[PDB]
């Protein structure tokens, strides 16, 4: 009660930052129309409302067991465990569908325009819940992981993992490293245009820093707990490690909404209210 | 009374919704392309080389399932600083210049004044321009035979040089490319002057052939929306 | 010999007259009674309803007199009949040019006015016993863009146009009848009285010009701007009337004293108005700038009453209802803010 | 008014120098961005030279780029115009005339006759 | 050049009708003005402030 309250203090900054955040990105939207009228911004409205989920059921409870020690509801800890499952495969189903929806505007805008209409938008936005779902409700109802001590089983942790976050961060490296092949190319031909009427990379670095942004700070907060997930069932680790390694993915989403509401809408949006 | 009647103004407001939102997927895949010139340009050869198919207005044309829309101002007077502010939800303005009528007049100064405007346009400064430096083939034996020279109303292109992006064609001589490069780089120098982001140039050179030209404006308008949603996500 | 440099000296005298004469029946000015009329203060207006159903940018827009209908048209070639107080898209015509740029619902509420850079005015029926609405009548013989247009009744309507030549058409003939020659600039807007036998029209040219339906002539001239008279707007009274130009400052004029009365400008407005609207008392003065957001002023206080949020982007149309019930802006965002 | 009298002008000798000063009355001179504009007999009319709302961003066209000079002067509301060296083609009628939009970069009037902000303009005539 | 003898003889015309007009004093104008305010300030919707119930947008 003397060590512990700086970390209390911390953690309860820490989820009262997120559900600020991700309240005041729910209220922009749902009272200004000048956003949730694109369909590249119901991807981000579909990550903010799971950042507002992870925020009310989920980071909450592992503060308030965190602080004390002890751990309330002892049968509602299955479905609490369920819950967090769902709503970190939802943030990251979210950030790898926001990636392919920039990967295909940026790639083919044309058919992304032709195809990506609201209703894709919605089908691609159900979908990935539906996974979400499928891989956090229905394995809890059977068991498939083996106080309530937190241990999955070696079999389901690394399949959830790769249907969660390694598919999901893969398809959004892979992504981010063909926009960058195309960014890159359009950073060569303004410079070729640039300096011809002047007569370099100075703009191709702002490409880097806002990738980086919005790609390392995701893959240095969720990927350092994953590498730590998959192989606790397997064995490493210890229990002062990953209930903080597990805080820092939580973190990644108290930095989401700094990431994909830096553009000038969502910036006026936020300066108003 | 309080709902006899307007149960089927909201049935009727239902359909009209259903319409507007179905209206909308081929409005928004739709990319406009506003075509203006300084005059006598060569937008006539342009618009008639489109897709092979009350006056000459507006025509649309559709490449890759990608249905464009290019309108022609070729019959409103010369004031344009009030129907253009019209073309703020375009995608692409077309500016088909003629780089060989600066002799007759010197049309070519007059079509720089106007991609400047164009550009510091306070509504257009959202709106890439297209540029069309038509009419090369009447440009080349013009700089060539001395006919016309661009020396008369450029002085910097005395203290100008080609650069190393030069596009080199069989049956062309250097000077032809110097001149061409000098024109694209003088409507460059207006492109770079603000750099604010949200909108750049695009020079092509037409009118050479009858060849399809509007696979220079499709490529074009891909790269266009392409830096449009890199600027909108900052990724550019 | 010599007979066009006289013919401009003798309209620079002529113009000296009557700046001279209208200083001379400019004796004093309206804001001399500032102390006898009391200011409304910062009214905060709120958004009532939002019609957010438009596409493309919502150009122009006009009321009808039973203030409930409203008409909009977009650059998407859709323009979208409301029920402002239900929120109901009444009618939707797809208008056969994308480009347009006027408005105008007919006094009775049948006739419904469109146009723009098409050169041709398309007017529509609404009452029709067929179902859906088509095209009514093809107004061309335009040469210049369609900026603004204003029904005097189901008969007659009249329609600015780009090349200094608005028209009087009728709908029984499709044919001009007069043409009121005269203007510089491209006519820019236009409004009509209540009493509806003479009309303003605010060009480009700086000067605002007040002519008669009746006789096709210019009664009255108004160059005391500075700049593109965007919009323009009679007073409820009908002697009267405000012009919104590019120069950020909105000037009142008035028929009978042949000029300006106040200019509503401000040191923090940079942005040139949009649009402009008197209420039904004609104190308070919308007026729809080009900085995303639209100020109420004050017609006699000449101080901006206050400012209303919403808008992103330009404000282009603004229309006051025939009561004064409630004031609807269509900015350049697809949106249409009614205030109260 | 927007009235723009133009004062100068007349016959010159080819290669001397002249001077025309434009008093522009009836708005605020020190906000919008001035421009002057020649017109050859027989020819459409021709951009020569405008200048920023303050004088900052001056340009001119390629014909007179390094020989006219355009000045605003905003405590007397006026637009000085310079020409040296003149030549054979620089006789002209000459408008000052006025873009509409002010705190802008953009003007409109490149256009022909008929235009809102335009004086009658000199008949600037060169000599043998 | 008989384009522009034209419209100077147009202008010309239009400033002579402007001449011969009566044009009252600006203070009757304000006058007129405010009397008018005065007249439709209690009535007009927008200048004061309107009750929910009798307003048909709130
Ligand atoms: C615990 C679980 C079951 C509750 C969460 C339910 C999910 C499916 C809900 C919660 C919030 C919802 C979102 C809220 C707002 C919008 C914006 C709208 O323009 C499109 C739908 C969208 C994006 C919704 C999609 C479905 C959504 C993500
Ligand atoms: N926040 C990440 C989420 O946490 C759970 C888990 C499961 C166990 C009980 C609790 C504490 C430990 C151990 C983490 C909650 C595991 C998990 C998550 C997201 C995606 C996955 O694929 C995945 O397996």
């Amino acid at each position: 009660f003397s060590v512990r309250i700086l970390t209390a203090c911390f953690l309860s900054l820490l989820i009262l930052s997120t559900l600020l955040g991700n309240t005041l990105v729910c209220a922009a939207v749902i009272r200004f129309r000048h956003l949730r009228s694109k369909v590249t911004n119901f991807f981000v409205i579909s990550l903010a409302v799971s950042d507002l989920l992870v925020a009310v059921l989920v980071m909450p409870w592992k503060a308030v067991a965190e602080i004390a020690g002890f751990w309330p509801f002892g049968s509602f800890c299955n479905i609490w465990v369920a819950f967090d499952i769902m709503c970190s495969t939802a943030s990251i189903l979210n950030l790898c569908v926001i990636s392919v929806d920039r990967y295909w505007a940026i790639s083919s805008p044309f058919r992304y325009e032709r195809k990506m209409t609201p209703k894709a938008a919605f089908i691609l936005i159900s979908v990935a819940w539906t996974l979400s779902v499928l891989i956090s409700f229905i394995p809890v109802q059977l068991s498939w992981h083996k106080n309530c001590d937190s241990s999955l089983s070696r079999t389901y942790a690394i399949s959830s993992s790769v249907i969660s976050f390694y598919i999901p961060v893969a398809i959004m490296i892979v992504t981010y490293t063909r926009i960058y092949r195309i960014a890159q190319k359009q950073i060569r031909r303004i410079a070729a245009l640039e300096r011809a009427a002047v007569h370099s990379f100075k703009r191709e670095t702002k490409v880097l820093k806002t990738l980086s942004v919005i790609m390392g700070v995701f893959v240095c907060c969720w990927l350092p707990f994953f590498i730590l997930n998959c192989i606790l069932p397997f064995c490493c680790i210890d229990s002062n490690t990953f209930d903080v390694f597990v805080w820092f993915g939580w973190a990644n989403s108290s930095l989401n909404p700094i990431i994909y509401a830096f553009n000038a809408d969502f910036r006026k949006a936020f300066s108003t209210l | 009374d309080q709902r006899n009647e307007e149960k089927a103004q909201r049935e009727a407001n239902k359909k009209i919704e259903k319409q507007l939102q179905k209206d909308k997927q081929v409005y928004r895949a739709t990319h406009r392309l506003l075509l203006l010139g300084a005059g006598e340009s060569g937008k006539s050869t342009i618009v008639k080389q489109m897709r092979i198919l009350t006056g000459i207005f507006e025509t649309k044309f559709q490449v890759d399932k990608v249905n464009f829309h290019m309108f022609d101002v070729g019959a409103q007077r010369d004031e344009r600083r009030k129907w253009i502010q019209c073309f703020n939800d375009v995608t692409a303005i077309i500016f088909v210049v003629a780089s060989s009528s600066y002799n007759m007049t010197n049309r070519l100064q007059e079509a720089l004044n106007l991609f400047k405007s164009i550009w510091n346009n306070r509504w257009l400064r959202t709106i890439s321009v297209i540029l069309f430096l038509n009419k090369q083939d009447l440009l080349a034996e013009k700089v060539l035979a001395g006919k016309s020279k661009i020396e008369d109303y450029f002085p910097e292109f005395a203290r100008y040089t080609t650069p190393e992006d030069a596009t080199p064609e069989p049956g062309e001589d250097p000077r032809v490319t110097r001149a061409k490069y000098f024109i694209r780089d003088e409507f460059l120098r207006i492109s770079t002057a603000s750099g604010d982001g949200r909108h750049y140039c695009y020079p092509h050179f037409t009118c050479s052939v009858d060849t399809e030209n509007i696979r220079r404006v499709f490529n074009d308008c891909r790269d266009i929306i392409q830096r449009m949603h890199l600027r909108q996500y900052e990724l550019l | 010999g010599s007979e066009l440099d006289q013919l401009r000296q003798e309209a620079e005298q002529l113009k000296n007259q009557i700046r001279d004469a209208r200083k001379a029946c400019a004796d004093a000015t309206l804001s001399q009674i500032t102390n006898n009329i009391d200011p409304v203060g910062r009214i905060q207006m709120r958004t009532r309803r939002t019609l957010r159903g438009h596409l493309a940018k919502i150009y122009a827009m006009h009321w009808g007199t039973d203030s409930r209908l409203l008409v909009s048209a977009s650059q998407d070639g859709k323009l979208i009949i409301w029920d402002s107080y239900t929120t109901n898209k009444v009618h939707a015509i797809p208008l056969r040019s994308s480009w347009v740029m006027t408005c105008a619902y007919a006094p009775s509420g049948n006739y419904v006015a469109c146009g723009g850079l098409d050169n041709i005015c398309s007017i529509y029926n609404l009452k029709t016993r067929e179902g859906n609405v088509r095209v009514s009548r093809e107004l061309a013989g335009h040469t210049g863009y369609l900026s603004c247009c204003r029904f005097l009744d189901d008969n007659q309507i009249v329609t600015s146009s780009g090349d200094t030549t608005c028209a009087l058409w009728d709908i029984e003939t499709g044919q001009q009848t007069t043409t009121f020659t005269g203007h510089t600039g491209d006519v820019m807007s236009l409004s009509l009285a209540p009493d509806t036998r003479l009309f303003v029209s605010g060009a480009c040219d700086a000067s605002a010009k007040l002519w008669d339906v009746r006789e096709g002539m210019c009664r009255q001239t108004f160059t005391g701007h500075e700049s593109d008279i965007n919009a323009i707007c009679f007073f409820p009274n009908g002697n009267a009337f405000a012009t919104g130009s590019d120069d950020a400052t909105c000037r009142l004029f008035d028929l009978r004293a042949d000029q300006e009365l106040m200019t509503y400008s401000h040191d923090n407005i940079i942005c040139g108005i949009t649009s402009v609207s008197f209420s039904k008392s004609g104190r308070l003065l919308l007026a729809g700038y080009d900085d995303f957001n639209c100020n109420v002023w004050d017609a006699l206080k000449a101080d901006r009453a206050g400012v209303l949020a919403g808008h992103d982007n330009r404000v282009s149309c603004l229309g006051v209802t025939d009561d004064g019930m409630a004031v609807a802006t269509g900015s350049w965002d697809s949106f249409l803010k009614i205030w109260n | 008014q927007v009235q723009l009298q133009e004062s100068g002008g007349g016959l010159v000798q080819p290669g001397g120098s002249l001077r025309l000063s434009c008093a522009a009355s009836g708005f605020t001179f020190s906000n919008y961005k001035m421009n002057w504009v020649r017109q050859a007999p027989g020819k459409g009319l021709e951009w020569v030279s405008d200048i920023s709302q303050s004088g900052a961003s001056i340009s001119y066209t390629g014909s007179v780029k390094g020989r006219f000079t355009i000045s605003r002067d905003n405590a007397k509301n006026t637009l000085y115009l310079q020409m040296n060296s003149l030549k054979p083609e620089d006789t002209a009628v000459y408008y000052c005339a006025r873009c509409p939009a002010p705190f802008t970069r953009d003007c409109f009037d490149v256009t022909s006759t008929t235009y809102a902000y335009r004086g009658q303009g000199t008949q600037v005539t060169v000599s043998s | 050049n008989t384009a522009s003898i034209a419209q100077a003889r147009k202008l010309v015309e239009q400033l002579k009708m402007e001449a011969n007009i009566d044009r009252i004093k600006v203070s009757k104008a304000a006058a007129d003005l405010m009397a008018y305010c005065e007249a439709h300030a209690k009535e007009d919707p927008l200048l004061t402030p309107v009750p929910a119930s009798e307003n048909p947008f709130r």
